[PDB]
């Protein structure tokens, strides 16, 4: 699994997708692509979510909400969202939950729309939590989108 | 990048000229340079002029010719007058020793030789052409649709005519013209009697503007019966005819039409996304605000 | 057999085409390979189409599916 | 009307710096406003049309297009660059990464008047504008 | 020259016409692009040599837009409609004038396959897993729609024959509307009051075609007034259900999945195909995305503490569904992943020598190929196996 929270390779890192995450047929991911479950995360539809299998088009500057309900879901009474979080549906977010616990390996990158909007550096260590809890059932790795 | 010099005649540069703003642009955007001809003048325009004196005719038309003949390159046009002057002057001192001999010594008083090295092209047969930028490489530079506009051609008659002397193929139907406009996204409508002239050629647009006028008049009733929202045209000769024609029709006679008249070159840099202040837009007659409402 | 053409003025050079084609991934990621012939390669950031005969293609799509901004046009009637 | 706003990257963008930052290919790909179809009618903006972008923290002159990449009804931006950083608000909110995504501005469709280049932008601001 | 044999070639929204005007009479060879499965069963057979195949991947992915999946040169065709009778996803029809009429089957002069279909009534249950499963949309429960996802058909307690009996004790009606408060066989009715009495005093009015053997009302009822009882007569069966039989293909997926054994299906083709997992080059699951019946799938990766050092295939079929069409050999981008030979085509109707040449035709193994020849570039070329 494969998830872009707040990126945008296409435009920032053209090769990054045919080189590290998606295309390239790994050892353990001889299937290349077609098993890859890539979910982008931004208020735009981005080159990034065309290529993408999701997308969960939130509320430019409430990630911190979104990552608390994903997390609220993982420790296991997730039913206690309310009927829609960030402008994301209940039903889209256990849909991307359940993905994210069955993974056998997955990995989050993460950039501007997390380093550059409220709550500069809390957006990014509720996504660290969120990697530290899901680590928990799978195996799961944040990573940053440096830029230079 | 192919490089073409830019011949730019009169009225593109004197009263449209946004019409020669978007053709370099758009030109560069796709793969042609179009580069200034240095001090071309009128191609002795083919109606006004030729009617008055053959001989002189030839002898402008070639010295526009060896001016680029001098930067050892390419005509490029968007006119078709000035095409019908520049390319059957080129071509006809191509191949009659008498004349070559006969502007030659006209020229000389210039210290000036025509020899007949360089070719002469319509920017719209360089953007229709494969091997210059193609429809599929116009499409490809298009990038606001221009959706949802009915759109008229009128091709001209000295671009295509007569057949016998130039290379276009079918003047009775043509349709190469209607696949630019259909590059571009918008949709081309088909009127009755489409391959009829403006009415402005030969001088008559001067010398009787009434009888120019209903020429012009029965065009657009036409275009108005098929629905069209604007009309695209390949010469400013035609696009002056179809927009200040426009007006003296509405005051010489009672008919409103209120149709936009655009150069394909104008409706080339709206498809590419230049600004209609960018194109001069406000310097038409008849206002193009209607057809923007639709197509933006 | 079919032909592809790609649109090199919105090109990025992503070369998602390249590693995402069938074909091309035939030499390296195949046993005993068969054909090592390879539709695209990114030249100057573009990519340009190497199967100018239009020989190995096989209308698959997987190479429309995968540029990120639509760039690559797939005919599937005969040049 | 409030019409939150964001700031962010494109591959002509990229390309355009790495012609240079004094280029026409870097002033054609940074001046840019990419809106809402919907936003763009409802305010009144022609498409392609210069736009008066005025927040809390400045003003710029910039060109209204539709981009691709569908921004949501109520949502701007801007590519990075000399013309964003024209209004991006300072604020750090003490972190030293400024609000270069998410600051309210207003939006008046303002034609007829030209867009300022790079130089003119920076050197005018500072004080330098010989030309 | 001469014109009124006008051939004409219209893509009429999802229908690819191909027609043959005349004065009076026509000639309307139209293929339904959104059934079509890019198999090559119709370019097999065609007696004259006109349909060849596409861009079947694209197509059938929707990535394709001035195409179809066959392309039929009109000029050639002989509208004898032999690859209407022959397709066995009826995605071709053959119109002469304004209707469906097929002069060959008319005179009988070619035999039809014989997809054998049915459903036997005295043993389908009104299950849904046929439907369900059926890859091309080719069953037909009839059944009324029960409370579940809609309004009811007849009833809950209808949906079975039940037996029940409800009684209650006018001495103990206090005519509060509790009894009917709740379910929907209860309705009180309260005539109107009136002080000649003084007292409230009405009736309460059970139905059938409503109840249950919930018996909750008994003990909702604040007096103890109200009994109840239940049994099933049998067997239920509301409804029917059957195969369309111009639309299934054959591939026993529903047959396999019935529960109670009722549909008879039996597959046109037999043979054998074969998938060379360690010729696939990964990411291509065309083979996958267009084949019809989904006999085609991606092994699932193993997990962790469980890959026993097998690490995974790439691509497996399932013989027990695949229809032995062809759309994967078709699709196909590979060297000879693929291995497609059909022994035995089933029909109805007695033969022809046309019938023993296609045959012949379509029982030649083939697989598929890289780099066939460019003067036939627009179409698709296999490879003939010895
Ligand atoms: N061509 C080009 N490439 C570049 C750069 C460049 O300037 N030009 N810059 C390079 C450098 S310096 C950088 S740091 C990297 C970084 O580049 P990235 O980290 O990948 O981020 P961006 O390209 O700016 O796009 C960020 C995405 O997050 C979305 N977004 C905005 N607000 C929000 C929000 O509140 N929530 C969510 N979930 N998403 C939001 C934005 O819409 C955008 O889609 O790119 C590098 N690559
Ligand atoms: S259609 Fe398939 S085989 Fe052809 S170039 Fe694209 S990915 Fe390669
Ligand atoms: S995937 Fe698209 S953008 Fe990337 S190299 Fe290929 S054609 Fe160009
Ligand atoms: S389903 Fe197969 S046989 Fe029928 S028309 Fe399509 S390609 Fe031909
Ligand atoms: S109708 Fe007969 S000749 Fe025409 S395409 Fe079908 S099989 Fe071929
Ligand atoms: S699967 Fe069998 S039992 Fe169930 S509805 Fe279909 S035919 Fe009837
Ligand atoms: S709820 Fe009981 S007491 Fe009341 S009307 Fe019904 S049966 Fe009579
Ligand atoms: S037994 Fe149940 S279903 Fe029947 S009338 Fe009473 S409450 Fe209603
Ligand atoms: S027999 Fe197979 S193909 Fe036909 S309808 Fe039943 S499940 Fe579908
Ligand atoms: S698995 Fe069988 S039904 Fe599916 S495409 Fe291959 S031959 Fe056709
Ligand atoms: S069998 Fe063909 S379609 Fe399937 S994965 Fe291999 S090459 Fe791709």
């Amino acid at each position: 699994v494969i998830v872009y929270w707040g990126s945008n390779p296409a435009h920032a890192h053209p090769r990054h997708m045919s080189r590290y995450s998606i295309f390239p047929r790994g050892f353990f991911t001889g299937k290349g692509q077609k098993k890859r479950t890539v979910i982008v995360i931004d208020p735009r539809f981005t080159d990034t979510a065309n290529v993408a299998d999701y997308h969960l088009q939130v509320k430019q500057g409430h990630d911190y909400e979104l990552f608390n309900a994903f997390r609220m879901v993982i420790h296991g009474h997730g039913k206690d969202l309310p009927d829609e979080v960030a402008g994301i549906k209940k039903e889209t977010i256990l849909e991307v939950a359940e993905i994210m616990k069955n993974a056998r390996f997955g990995t989050t990158f993460f950039g501007m729309g997390l380093t550059h909007t409220d709550g500069r550096n809390h957006n990014i260590d509720i996504a660290i939590s969120l990697t530290r809890d899901l680590n928990k059932i799978s195996k799961w790795t944040i990573m940053a989108m440096r830029g230079h | 990048m192919h490089e073409y010099a830019f011949f730019l005649g009169c009225i593109a540069p004197n009263r449209y000229p946004g019409c020669e703003a978007s053709a370099i642009k758009t030109s560069e955007k796709v793969g042609i340079k179009l580069l200034p001809l240095k001090g071309a003048s009128c191609c002795p325009a083919p109606g006004a002029f030729g009617s008055i004196d053959l001989n002189v005719w030839y002898a402008m038309a070639a010295r526009n010719l060896v001016l680029a003949e001098e930067m050892k390159k390419d005509i490029a046009l968007i006119c078709n007058g000035c095409y019908k002057s520049i390319w059957e002057v080129n071509h006809i001192l191509k191949h009659n020793d008498e004349l070559r001999d006969n502007v030659n010594e006209v020229l000389a008083e210039i210290d000036m030789q025509f020899k007949g090295t360089i070719d002469v092209w319509h920017l719209a047969e360089l953007y229709y052409d494969d091997k210059v930028c193609g429809v599929q490489k116009i499409k490809d530079s298009v990038t606001t649709p221009l959706s949802g506009a009915k759109v008229a051609a009128h091709y001209g008659c000295h671009l295509m005519k007569p057949k016998k002397e130039r290379h276009f193929g079918d003047t009775e139907n043509p349709m190469w013209f209607e696949e630019l406009i259909g590059a571009l996204g918008a949709e081309p409508i088909q009127y009755r009697n489409k391959m009829q002239c403006c009415g402005a050629g030969g001088g008559v647009r001067g010398y009787d503007i009434v009888h120019a006028l209903d020429i012009t008049n029965e065009k657009l009733i036409n275009i108005q019966e098929a629905g069209a929202d604007a009309i695209t045209e390949l010469c400013p000769f035609c696009q002056l005819q179809f927009d200040r024609g426009q007006i003296e029709i509405k005051e010489k006679f009672g008919d409103v039409y209120n149709i936009p008249v655009l150069h394909y070159n104008e409706l080339l840099g709206l498809a590419q996304g230049m600004s209609p202040q960018d194109l001069a837009l406000d310097l038409h007659a008849i206002d193009c605000t209607p057809f923007l409402q639709k197509v933006l | 057999a079919f032909a592809v053409h790609v649109n090199m003025e919105r090109c990025t050079g992503c070369n998602n085409c390249v590693v995402a084609c069938p074909v091309n991934a035939l030499e390296l990621n195949t046993v005993n390979p068969s054909s090592t012939d390879k539709i695209y390669k990114v030249i100057n950031g573009d990519a340009v189409i190497l199967d100018v005969k239009h020989e190995l293609c096989a209308g698959c799509g997987i190479c429309v599916d995968a540029c990120p901004y639509d760039v690559i046009q797939l005919s599937g009637q005969p040049p | 009307k409030t019409l939150n706003m964001i700031t962010q990257r494109a591959v002509e963008e990229g390309i355009a710096m790495e012609i240079g930052k004094t280029s026409r290919q870097y002033f054609d790909a940074c001046s840019i406003i990419e809106m809402n179809e919907q936003d763009m009618k409802e305010l009144g903006i022609m498409k392609n049309t210069n736009v008066r972008v005025k927040s809390e923290s400045g003003e710029v002159v910039v060109k209204a297009v539709v981009g691709r990449q569908t921004c949501y009804p109520g949502l701007c931006h801007i590519r990075q660059g000399v013309w964003a950083n024209q209004v991006v608000p300072p604020r750090t909110q003490s972190t030293g990464a400024p609000q270069y995504s998410g600051f309210p501005v207003t939006v008046e469709p303002v034609p007829n008047e030209r867009l300022k280049t790079a130089l003119e932008l920076v050197q005018g601001a500072v004080g330098m504008w010989k030309g | 020259s001469t014109l009124f044999p006008k051939y004409s070639k219209t893509t009429d929204g999802s229908k690819v016409i191909m027609e043959q005007r005349l004065l009076q009479q026509v000639n309307n060879l139209i293929l339904d692009n959104d059934i079509c499965t890019g198999c090559g069963i119709c370019s097999e057979v065609c007696p004259e040599e006109a349909i060849s195949v596409g861009a079947v991947g694209g197509v059938r992915r929707g990535l394709v837009d001035d195409a179809a999946s066959i392309h039929v040169d009109e000029t050639k065709c002989s509208y004898c409609g032999v690859c209407v009778i022959m397709c066995p996803f009826s995605a071709l029809a053959l119109k002469v004038d304004g209707e469906e009429r097929l002069p060959i089957l008319e005179k009988e002069g070619f035999p039809t396959y014989d997809k054998g279909t049915a459903i036997d009534q005295d043993k389908c249950v009104r299950c849904n897993i046929c439907d369900d499963v059926c890859p091309r949309d080719a069953i037909d429960r009839d059944v009324p729609l029960f409370e579940g996802e809609d309004k009811e058909g007849l009833a809950k307690g209808q949906a079975v024959e039940l037996k029940i009996e409800f009684k209650v004790d006018d001495e103990k009606c206090t005519k509060c509307g509790i009894c009917g408060n709740l379910c929907e066989a209860i309705n009180v009715l309260h005539k109107p009051f009136s002080p000649e009495i003084g007292k409230v005093e009405g009736e309460v009015i059970w139905d059938e075609a409503y109840c249950d053997g919930c018996n909750v009302c008994a003990e909702a009822c604040p007096s103890e007034a109200i009994k109840v009882t239940r049994t099933v007569v049998g067997q239920k069966k509301l409804g029917n259900v059957n195969i369309i039989d111009e639309d299934c293909c054959t591939c026993r997926w529903c047959a396999i999945n019935c529960p109670t054994e009722a549909i008879t299906v039996n597959k046109i083709f037999e043979g054998e195909i074969t998938f060379h997992a360690e010729k696939c080059p990964g990411g291509c699951s065309t083979c996958v995305d267009v084949c019809p019946a989904n006999a085609i799938y991606l092994p699932t990766p193993k997990p962790a503490k469980d890959m026993k050092g097998q690490i995974e295939a790439k691509i497996a079929v399932n013989k027990d569904f695949c229809i032995l069409c062809g759309a994967c050999v078709n699709a196909c981008p590979g060297e000879d992943i693929i291995y497609l030979r059909r022994d035995s085509v089933k029909i109805k109707g007695k033969e022809t020598d046309l019938f023993k040449k296609i045959k012949e035709k379509l029982f030649t193994p083939r697989t598929s190929k890289v780099k066939e020849q460019p003067s036939l570039a627009g179409s698709v070329e296999l490879k003939a196996v010895s």
